[PDB]
């Protein structure tokens, strides 16, 4: 159920259940075998604001500092280190505007981009009219009845 | 605007070549030649 | 002499296609259709046999296998008998062989009025199908010496060696003939179907092209540039025409899109 | 998805059949179609006919001939053994309630899903109206597939012996517009399923082509800028020529 | 008797599929078309017989005209006992069954099995009947236990087509009294005059 | 397949409603009344022994009073901890496709907080968030701008059982063909 959960991540009941029920985190029997419980959430707390980033860079556009900081539940030194790392490895690209303490999430497209996505939609078109068009013969027989 | 300007000359030479090189050559058929 | 055989437009397309069978191996078939006189051969329907390792041979046509598919043929709205067959010469002319001469004289008992086509699918290849027939005899315009085969015209002789010696001197299993189609109004538009369903295909490739703009004219004007240092260093412009060619279909029709 | 061939010699055979049958008043002719579906481009290189009759005024009776699918077997493995049979064709421009019968009668001849092919012998449509339908498990529905042209030495060589772009593309876009305006309006005075829920999704998706327009004469800009250089590249080919044709009218002179 | 196209009907309903011959009837009227298959194949040489079932299953065409009984008794085993008998609709599609044979100049006859009574209504028997007259089609019908629980629904097709027994028009009717299946044909004049029984 | 055959009469179908009433409240899949209206599912039962929450939430549901859903499921139903996380789900959904219909005029889907927040009596916090998780599911494709305080919204739901734009696209359709039939004109001629 928390797979499902990697898209719709609020981050906000998270923490409360990393604090309470880890049955498989802080114990380990028939992979693991157990370790320590800060080994094993040292890398979870990582992934965690990781799965929040990426629903941020593929919803908001744009959100101001003092909101990402509580959804992150972080510092302001804090949240841009994890960003700035993921724009390093190539997976997310957002401008952070500092005057404006904001972090534009959309990248930027050239002339050619934009056309092209828009040629996508010309011929969808198409065939949305192709196939109404077959429907018509299609359910003839129930108007024709 | 202006782009379309220049379609327009190009163009507009281009009948006027058919015209000025083609006329001093029908002199020549109809003249017997060796 | 020369007359007009009728052909109908379904019956073309199939003998090009029986002839697909294979280039060594020679390919024959029936026909179907009508007569008026002597004088025209009409072509309506043409049928398929089998194959057979003989080589086209008087003992390679089964009479058992003819009489039950022109029996189901009636169903199919056929009315006319067999006005002869079809063989396949491809890589040579068009003459008769002596097997060929032997094979249709068996039939001279069945139908007089039968003819033997050659049909040249690799030399058809033109656009224009070289293709030539030849008749069985049934007289009655004729009997010892007379003059069939109304409107002699169109093409000469030609053929390639043997049936071309003798034309009136033997004309009994072979002889030069034309090749004539009749095509009615309906069957004018049944071949204007090559060129809203196109009309997606034509967006199609604008999408790809789309995103291929800068690409596509980046290696026009490259090689523009390249054909022109070539025109000046001559001190050429079939290989420079030719590039500007393309530059104007990929333009006015890129325009067509908006 | 798949895609659909049908060639000309097809094309011929099914439209010819309809004043070879004494097809009139509005009545159809099926036949079979024969080719390889294995493929994801289906292509029909053989068709042939089988007699078809069925009342006006009752729907429940029709006449098929199931011998003759065993008389084309003796004959045609004896030239090409690579031609099985795909499914059937029907000769009437549109399909009637009648279809899905049919399917029951082929399905165990045929060894993959049967393909249901449409040719219109009125010959009033734009471009190619020959459609074809895929029936699959819906009840049960037909999945249309895109038509072309067999293109091949058995076939355009009959082709060009017989017989010897926006403005074509605007009387096409006009079929698609009144097809779903006609449709409206017979619903309408019918009353007062599947349309319904396709058909906002091009509404949805031509004012929202205003946004772009700023885009959109970046790179149509760039047309006129390649017509420019070629323009210059135009007068290179011409001006030459008149050089070249005036040293030949110097030769023509002293003549 | 003499050269003529035979169209066998099976009949299928919730009567067939409810207890009807001890041998599940179903199956014996597989065997009642061997008895009149090998009744007119041993008169001529060349016969051909057809096997359609609308009884059930909607009208459809199994089999075609043939001499062989193979193929018959393989389609017979995956069709459906289940449904309704309908004889309108599948005797309009045996009249152009009939059309099927090879030489025109062979006698039509339709021989048509009725075990139950039909629901379609007689109108449209009416003009079935004269139209098979002018063309002289044999009518065969072979009722079983259909005039006991109900009237006879085919009596006005029969009326209408009504011709002495040289041509048409002949109606039987099965005898309650138990006997053997094949005997049940013997004596009506179906069999008879044949080269088997 | 209970309809045709195998025990049609009214016994077996008013207990094959018990469970179609709770799974068509409880789903947030498809719309939440819509699927009841189209097939003949309330009108093969009665509206009295406890069926009559079924029919009484169609007017729960359009409306849209929070104080109607108290007195429609009583404590020996909602006691159960799925309805209690899905007693805001069913306003915020309803809420949310009516918005779009309402502010649609020509090109502009677009919403803002005021008009979500008026209509669900939420806070702007619930905003980006139950808005955002039916966006996630396939319900709508734009995302909202906490920034600029905009809201944009794409079309998806292709809105089964409408009937009024019925007539209003039929315009749409003239308008388009004479448009095309204008241009065309003029090509033949130039």
């Amino acid at each position: 159920s928390l797979v499902k959960l990697f898209t719709t991540n609020e981050l906000m009941r998270w923490p409360i259940v990393q604090k309470t029920y880890e049955p498989v985190l802080n114990e380990d029997d028939l992979a693991f075998g157990g370790e320590a419980n800060k080994h094993h959430w040292e890398d979870l707390q990582k992934r965690v604001i990781e799965h929040n980033l990426r629903v941020i860079s593929e919803y908001y556009s744009r959100i101001t500092l003092l909101r990402l900081n509580e959804l992150l539940d972080l510092t302001e030194s804090q949240t841009e280190t994890y960003i700035s790392d993921l724009v390093n490895q190539g997976i997310i690209y957002a401008k952070v505007n500092r005057p404006a303490k904001i972090v534009n999430f959309e990248k930027p497209k050239n002339s050619s981009q934009l056309l092209n996505e828009w040629s996508h939609n010309v011929d969808e078109l198409l065939e949305h009219i192709e196939t109404i068009g077959h429907l018509i013969t299609k359910e003839e027989i129930m108007h024709g009845l | 605007q202006v782009f379309d300007e220049r379609i327009k000359f190009a163009n507009q030479l281009h009948d006027e070549y058919l015209v000025s090189m083609r006329y001093p050559e029908d002199k020549k058929t109809q003249q017997n030649e060796k | 002499t020369k007359e007009t055989v009728y052909i109908s437009s379904i019956a073309l397309l199939k003998m090009l296609k029986h002839g697909r069978a294979g280039v060594p191996m020679e390919v024959m078939g029936l026909m179907l259709g009508e007569f008026v006189d002597d004088y025209t051969v009409n072509v309506v329907d043409v049928f398929a046999m089998p194959q057979s390792g003989t080589g086209v041979s008087v003992e390679a046509v089964d009479d058992v296998f003819q009489a039950k598919m022109m029996d189901m043929l009636k169903q199919t709205g056929r009315d006319q008998m067999v006005v002869g067959w079809y063989h396949s010469h491809p890589g040579f002319g068009c003459w008769l062989s002596s097997v060929d001469v032997n094979t249709q004289k068996s039939f001279e008992q069945l139908n007089s009025r039968a003819v033997a086509v050659v049909v040249d699918p690799i030399q058809s290849v033109k656009g224009k199908v070289v293709i030539d027939a030849f008749r069985l005899i049934d007289t009655g315009a004729l009997i010892n010496n007379l003059e069939p085969r109304q409107t002699t015209s169109n093409t000469g002789l030609l053929n390639k060696a043997n049936i071309q010696a003798l034309i009136h001197g033997l004309n009994r299993h072979y002889y030069s003939l034309n090749i004539d189609y009749h095509k009615t109004a309906k069957e004018t538009k049944m071949l204007m179907n090559l060129h809203y369903e196109e009309k997606e295909e034509s967006n199609l490739a604008a999408t790809k092209s789309m995103v291929k703009i800068a690409e596509q004219y980046s290696k026009r004007i490259e090689e523009e540039k390249e054909l022109t240092e070539e025109e000046l260093k001559t001190r050429p412009k079939k290989h420079l025409s030719e590039t500007a060619d393309e530059t104007l279909e990929n333009n006015i029709v890129s325009v067509l899109t908006a | 998805h798949e895609k659909v061939t049908i060639a000309p010699l097809v094309l011929l055979s099914a439209l010819d059949h309809y004043e070879r049958t004494q097809t009139k008043e509005n009545k159809r002719c099926v036949g079979v179609i024969l080719g390889d579906a294995n493929s994801s481009t289906i292509r029909v290189t053989n068709s042939f006919a089988l007699p078809f009759e069925e009342d006006e005024k009752n729907s429940d009776v029709w006449f098929l001939d199931h011998n003759y699918i065993e008389n084309m077997n003796e004959m045609c493995k004896k030239i090409n053994a690579k031609e099985k049979l795909i499914g059937w064709y029907h000769s009437g421009p549109k399909l009637r309630a009648s279809d899905l019968k049919i399917n029951e009668l082929f399905k165990k001849y045929t060894q993959n899903n049967p393909l249901l092919l449409i040719v219109d012998v009125k010959q009033q449509g734009v471009g190619l109206p020959t459609d074809a339908y895929v029936a699959i498990e819906q009840e049960k529905t037909f999945l249309h597939l895109p038509c072309t042209i067999e293109a091949e030495e058995a076939e355009e060589i009959g082709v060009e012996h017989l017989l010897r772009i926006r403005l074509t593309n605007q009387l096409k876009s006009l079929k698609g517009l009144q097809s779903k305006l006609k449709d409206v309006v017979e619903y309408l005075d019918k009353v007062i399923h599947t349309i319904l829920g396709k058909l906002q999704d091009v509404f949805n998706l031509n004012n929202l082509q205003k946004a772009l327009t700023v885009k959109t004469n970046d790179e149509l800009m760039v047309i006129y800028i390649s017509n420019l250089v070629r323009s210059i590249i135009a007068f290179d080919d011409l001006i030459e020529n008149k050089i070249q044709n005036k040293k030949i009218q110097e030769q023509r002179v002293k003549d | 008797m003499v050269l003529e196209a035979t169209v066998l009907v099976i009949d299928n309903s919730e009567y067939s599929r409810n207890g009807d011959f001890p041998r599940t009837r179903f199956e014996a009227q597989i065997d009642s078309v061997e008895f009149i298959f090998q009744a007119k194949r041993n008169s001529n040489p060349e016969n051909t017989v057809g096997l359609i079932s609308g009884a059930g299953a909607n009208p459809r065409v199994l089999s075609t005209f043939t001499a062989e009984f193979g193929k018959i008794l393989a389609g017979l085993h995956d069709t459906q006992i289940e449904g309704k008998l309908h004889m309108a609709t599948a005797l309009q599609i045996a009249q152009l069954t009939l059309k099927h044979r090879q030489n025109k100049v062979q006698h039509q006859r339709i021989v048509a099995f009725v075990c139950s009574p039909i629901s379609d209504s007689r109108d449209e028997l009416i003009r079935l009947a004269k139209t098979l007259k002018k063309n002289n089609v044999a009518v065969d019908i072979i009722n079983f236990g259909e005039i006991e629980q109900n009237t006879e629904l085919l009596d006005e097709f029969i009326a209408a087509v009504n011709n002495p027994q040289e041509e048409t028009s002949h109606l039987l009717t099965v005898t309650p009294g138990p006997r053997l299946l094949y005997e049940n044909i013997a004596s009506s004049p179906i069999i008879l005059e044949e080269g088997s029984s | 397949t209970l309809e045709p055959s195998t025990s049609i009469t009214l016994a077996e179908r008013q207990q094959l409603a018990y469970d179609l009433s709770i799974s068509a409240l409880l789903g947030d899949k498809i719309y939440n009344f819509g699927e009841l209206l189209h097939h003949p599912i309330m009108e093969t039962i009665v509206n009295d022994s406890n069926y009559d929450w079924l029919f009484q939430l169609l007017n729960a549901l359009t409306v849209g009073d929070f104080d109607k859903f108290d007195s429609l499921i009583k404590v020996q139903i909602s006691k159960i901890p799925i309805l209690a996380q899905h007693e805001s789900f069913l306003r915020q959904k309803i809420c949310l496709m009516t918005l779009i219909e309402t502010v649609f005029v020509k090109n502009i889907r677009m919403l803002s907080f005021e008009d979500i927040s008026k209509a669900t009596h939420l806070p702007k916090d619930n905003v980006e968030h139950l808005v955002m998780r039916a966006i996630s599911l396939g319900l709508l494709k734009g995302s909202i701008d906490q920034v600029n305080e905009l809201v944009t919204i794409s079309w998806v739901q292709p809105r089964i059982i409408s009937g009024d734009q019925i007539t209003k696209m039929k315009d749409r359709l003239v308008e388009w063909n004479d448009q095309v039939e204008k241009l065309g004109k003029k090509m033949e001629a130039r």
